[PDB]
């Protein structure tokens, strides 16, 4: 009883740890009570107890600074005594770790620890490390010296004293600007993952010692660069505990023949002398390019030798090796095969989440002004990796540092703590910065979840629902669909006028299950036709995978079709060599991929009919122009984001807008804000759209939908019904 | 949880709430009936919305 | 008629003997049956981010966490060691939380600061249910006496060594 | 069997490959006894267009490269090589030739005895109830094609699933869920087609 499995912590806070609130009331402690945490080597550390509604009843969240007091890591067990006899102290010594402080002089008080305890009442305890950020340093400070003992409350009657030269850190302790999980931003899931595969072979071996079957020995990590991939490797086998053993390409590829190959199997001797122990070749495309590229000797010379020490791996126990690369198909492809480099992920490139999670961690030690916003900053930085936001996040602090310091003047060995208390980061910084910074990841396509949600979509109420029963029915109800002999679906086409929410509802079903949106359009299905490349489309289905769960969103199915002519035609006919790719790559994905699949087109006539076949796009949905009712609520959903005057009548609009699409009736919302922009700039040199705006609007805007065209739809919609 | 009966001075439970202050509502009738139904008509009825057009009428 | 909720207003003294405790080494040794339920919900958790899930669905795992409480239990730490405690609807406003103190203290007209768990200071003038301010079900409170009067106090060198009054300290319980 | 459909006579096509029609018949020579069916024969002649197209004929690469391998094959290896087109009208006329697929089946439109015998087959996967009468849908499915009456079945069966899912919110099809099913299927050869396919049978006598 009383003992919890160490997990981590979402505060950020270090004198807080949070428990899942029916152990609270098991312990007869309230929110706010001081506790005493039991850890390893007879070590304890005090904290204040909070809850949350995310915490497991049987962990305890912790971050690193308490862990590495308690000498415990994620997985260990700790017991909680409750300790409300602690009283408030009257004086503490604290002084700094030498590590931290270096270059930097003044009064560290006034900087760090005076704000730090300011109304805080965190509890301290002799011989503790706490971390105190600010002026773009990390600075852990130890307590050695407390009037009451061994733990004491800080209050404001509290004196912190600190003189003293810094002190040197203990050899068995970590410094706390070593790579975690804390440090890592987007691709969380990606992380989890490893989690599962690296933690079981290293911390429970025994599972595989006795039985027959060998654990998985190389996980790949690939990606753009920049995004991570060695980050995760290193905070893996810290947070784990493992030695971390670090290869990369170009280290081995400088040496000669024989020099290269100790060196190789010289850190796998060492990873088995030091095991449990993590191998970490980066660039393995570099090391291990594919073999019908290369004829040097020493090229697949190398290889020949990493194939034999990745099978040696049976006998070196409690050893896994992670590799890098910026593709799976671009290393020698006997690692992949199964053993060895068997199981891989796809860290991908952070999405407007991710990135605002990467700025906020690099920006931990800055000071940043009011006027700065990172969630502004995270969505204009579209294209950019982890690589990028750290040089923006650099770039916006020497700008700031510039400024300031031409001024300050203080031209020394050490820079004042002072001075950079005081030096601020402008939102002006952070904007100039992202004119400077180019993102290493423009060309790789971003794949994330989609803003868009069915309150954004106007209209189609049974087409709403029909999206979300394909989700949820085949798990729901798996015993019905076996008891008929039916096999769930894995996708839908869309056919109808262009303009009407084709792409919106893709969007939106992927929105509301929280999946990744990877959309292909025309351009791309042009590009591998008229280029030759349909070997690509794989590439499109594997992403899908990867990116599970996810909407596959393949629009103007018709693009190629169209380019042969569509309505006069040259010498070919539906089939391509694109489409017959993607038809190949379908029948190979399974219901249980957590992957949509869904087609688009607007002009079905001329599709190739096989993406109907069963197993394919078995669903078909016809998506009409919305009618009276559903085009009032398209003008209110484009409206969403303007003021609109009360003189505005959306019923009138609608009502002369018969044959008008969905996009139709955005371009007269748009030209109607254009107008009032106009209208606003004229006066200063009106507040919000009027009526006068709408009706100029349409005087321009036309239906891009013709009767003729509403008939050719109609005509496919009733053959297949 | 501990609770004071106005009406008695009595200290109750979260679950002997509603029982010691009925019945006080119910005794209170042999002093004087005309205020012992007011404490009834509103104590009793959990549908306060519907006791408010009960005492209008 | 509804029947008043009773405070029971207590004041605590804690025993620094309730933290005295020494574990054996293989205490904190992790046993098959706890890495069972670990790697379960290791595999649980990736399952988790795996599934195409729409969010009807999202919902009956969230409708399970909900809901519990209506009450809370709160105490509040005084400067001179002592422990006050009393019982609170989780719908009750702030300003109840800070009459109770008043009729606790020695002397109830001496202004006074009321700050929650996480350092943010509750504001006497802010009509806050308890369950909005993050007190519930329960919390401990920080006790400390305004400025102004702790810099008449200590220049007068008075040392502030009594917060509650006599009549609810002479029935002072120890923690158990 | 050895099954080679429409995609993969149409990647040799498309990609200037027909090399490795000499690797498929590798497999009917090594796999003997063997059935080597070419599928969608016409899938070529289609995707250049098929009723249209260039002003080329019914010959091209992969079909060349298909009959000069036939010609190098002997019945004496037990291989038996069959093809199925949809379209006879535009398939190259060299493949009927002595020594190719000199052998021709007309395979109409079931009629009503074998539509019953479909819809029954059809059914198996499912559980179907006592009420459906599957000969009077026959009867009525005049013009429809085995694939049709296949849609006819799953068509029926999603309405009984779906009908028992919202029960929830059935053990097995009635025949409302047929007779509803018929109000969406269709036949997917017109009229039109009909004709043309029994006045080129009966041209070929
Ligand atoms: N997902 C991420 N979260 C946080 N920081 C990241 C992320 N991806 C990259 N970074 C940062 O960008 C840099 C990546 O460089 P490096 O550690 O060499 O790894 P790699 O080049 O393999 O991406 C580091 O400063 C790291 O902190
Ligand atoms: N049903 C709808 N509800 C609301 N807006 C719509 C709808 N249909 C189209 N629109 C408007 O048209 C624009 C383009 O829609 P989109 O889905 O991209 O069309 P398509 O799928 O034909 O490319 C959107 O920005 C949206 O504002």
């Amino acid at each position: 009883p009383n003992r919890l499995i160490v997990d981590e912590a979402i505060n950020e806070d270090n004198s807080v740890v949070s428990l899942s609130q029916p152990k609270m009331d098991e312990l007869q402690l309230f929110r706010g009570d001081t506790v005493l945490l039991k850890g390893k080597k007879r070590r304890e550390a005090v904290c204040i107890v909070l809850s949350d509604d995310t915490c497991s009843d049987e962990k305890i969240r912790m971050n690193r600074v308490v862990r590495n007091n308690l000498r415990v890591r994620l997985g260990d067990v700790i017991s909680i005594q409750p300790c409300p006899d602690v009283k408030y102290g009257k004086r503490i010594h604290v002084l700094p770790i030498d590590d931290t402080v270096e270059g930097i002089t003044g009064n560290l008080f006034e900087v760090y620890l005076k704000p730090y305890f300011l109304e805080a009442y965190r509890p301290i305890r002799k011989g503790d490390i706490f971390l105190v950020r600010g002026g773009m340093r990390a600075v852990e400070f130890k307590v050695v010296e407390t009037d009451p003992s061994p733990y004491c409350i800080v209050a404001p009657d509290t004196v912190i004293h600190c003189e003293g030269e810094p002190i040197k850190r203990e050899d068995e302790e970590e410094s706390l600007n070593e790579v975690g999980y804390d440090d890592i931003g987007g691709c969380r899931k990606q992380l989890a993952q490893i989690k599962e595969m690296v933690e079981l072979p290293l911390r429970h071996p025994a599972l595989f010692k006795a039985i027959g079957v060998k654990p998985p020995r190389g996980i790949l990590l690939y990606g753009p660069p920049g995004t991570g991939k060695t980050l995760i490797a290193r905070a893996v086998a810290n947070e784990t505990g493992a030695f971390f053993f670090l290869i990369n390409g170009p280290e081995i590829m400088s040496k000669l023949a024989g020099e290269s190959e100790s060196n190789l199997r010289k850190a796998f001797e060492e990873a088995e002398k030091n095991a449990p122990a993590i191998i970490f070749i980066d660039e393995l495309d570099a090391i291990a390019p594919k073999r019908e590229k290369t004829h040097g000797e020493v090229e697949r010379r190398i290889v020949s030798q990493l194939l034999t020490l990745m099978d040696g791996l049976k006998q070196r126990a409690h050893v896994i090796v992670m590799a890098a690369t910026n593709r799976p198909n671009s290393i020698d492809p006997a690692l992949r095969r199964f053993g060895r480099f068997d199981r891989e992920v796809d860290i991908g490139i952070p999405d407007a989440t991710g990135r605002l999670e990467i700025l906020q961690i690099h920006t931990k030690n800055m000071k940043l002004a009011d006027d700065v916003d990172l969630e502004q900053v995270a969505n204009e930085t579209h294209g950019h990796v982890g690589a990028d936001l750290a040089a923006l996040c650099s770039e916006a602090a020497l700008q700031a540092i510039r400024k300031k310091m031409d001024l300050i003047d203080l031209e020394d060995e050490t820079i004042d703590a002072e001075v950079m208390n005081s030096l601020a980061v402008t939102m002006d910084d952070f904007r100039w910065a992202l004119s400077q910074s180019n993102p290493s990841a423009l060309r790789e396509t971003v794949v994330e979840v989609p803003q868009v949600t069915w309150e954004d979509i106007g209209g189609l109420e049974d087409v709403k629902r029909e999206l979300q029963e394909l989700v949820q029915y085949p798990v729901e109800h798996p015993d019905k669909f076996l008891k008929f002999g039916m096999t769930p679906s894995k996708g839908v086409l869309f056919y109808g006028p262009p303009g009407c929410g084709k792409t919106l509802l893709a969007k939106a079903i992927a929105n509301e299950c929280q999946a990744n949106f990877i959309s292909i359009k025309g351009p791309e299905l042009l590009t591998m036709w008229f280029g030759e490349s349909e070997a690509n489309v794989r590439e499109i289905f594997d992403k899908a995978r990867q990116a599970a769960p996810c909407v596959l969103f393949f629009d103007e199915l018709d693009s190629i079709a169209k380019a042969r002519g569509g309505n006069i035609g040259d010498g070919g006919g539906a089939a391509d060599r694109v489409i017959n790719q993607i038809l190949t790559e379908m029948d190979g994905m399974s219901t249980k991929k957590n992957v949509f699949i869904i087609g688009a087109t607007n002009r079905p006539d001329i599709i190739d009919p096989a993406i109907l076949r069963p197993g394919r796009l078995d669903q078909l949905i016809y998506i009409p122009l919305p009618d009276e009712k559903s085009r009032v609520a398209i003008l209110k959903a484009n409206l969403r984001k303007s003021p609109v005057a009360k003189d505005v009548d959306l019923e009138f609009l609608a009502k002369m807008t018969n044959g008008f699409s969905g996009a139709d009736l955005t371009e007269i919302c748009q030209r109607a804000c254009k107008l009032a922009i106009r209208e606003s700039i004229e006066s200063e040199i009106v507040p919000e759209i009027r009526r006068d705006h709408f009706e100029e609007a349409m005087r321009f805007a036309r239906r891009s939908v013709s009767d003729n065209d509403i008939r050719k739809y109609e005509m496919f919609a009733q053959t297949l019904q | 949880v501990y609770f004071t009966c106005p009406l008695t001075g009595a200290t109750l439970r979260k679950d002997q709430r509603d029982a010691c202050i009925k019945e006080a509502i119910l005794l209170h009738f042999s002093t004087d009936p005309v205020a012992a139904s007011i404490m009834k008509i509103y104590t009793f009825n959990k549908d306060q919305d519907r006791v408010k057009l009960g005492v209008d009428t | 008629v509804r029947a008043k909720l009773d405070r029971q207003r207590r004041v605590f003294q804690p025993s620094p003997l309730a933290s005295q405790f020494e574990l054996p080494g293989d205490f904190f040794n992790l046993t098959a049956e706890e890495i069972k339920r670990e790697q379960r919900l290791r595999s649980e958790a990736v399952e988790r981010l795996s599934v195409l899930r729409t969010k009807a669905m999202r919902e009956k795992e969230e409708q399970r966490g909900l809901r519990k409480y209506n009450y809370t239990l709160l105490r509040v730490r005084l400067p001179d060691g002592c422990l006050l405690q009393g019982t609170f609807y989780a719908r009750e406003r702030l300003g109840a939380v800070y009459g109770f103190v008043r009729e606790a203290l020695q002397s109830d007209w001496l202004p006074f600061e009321l700050l929650a768990s996480g350092g943010q200071k509750l504001s006497e003038d802010e009509n806050l249910a308890l369950n909005e301010c993050g007190l519930v079900p329960s919390a401990l409170l920080t006790f400390s006496w305004d400025m102004a009067v702790l810099e008449d106090i200590k220049a007068a060198g008075a040392e502030p060594d009594s917060i509650l009054k006599p009549e609810l300290l002479s029935a002072i319980e120890k923690l158990l």
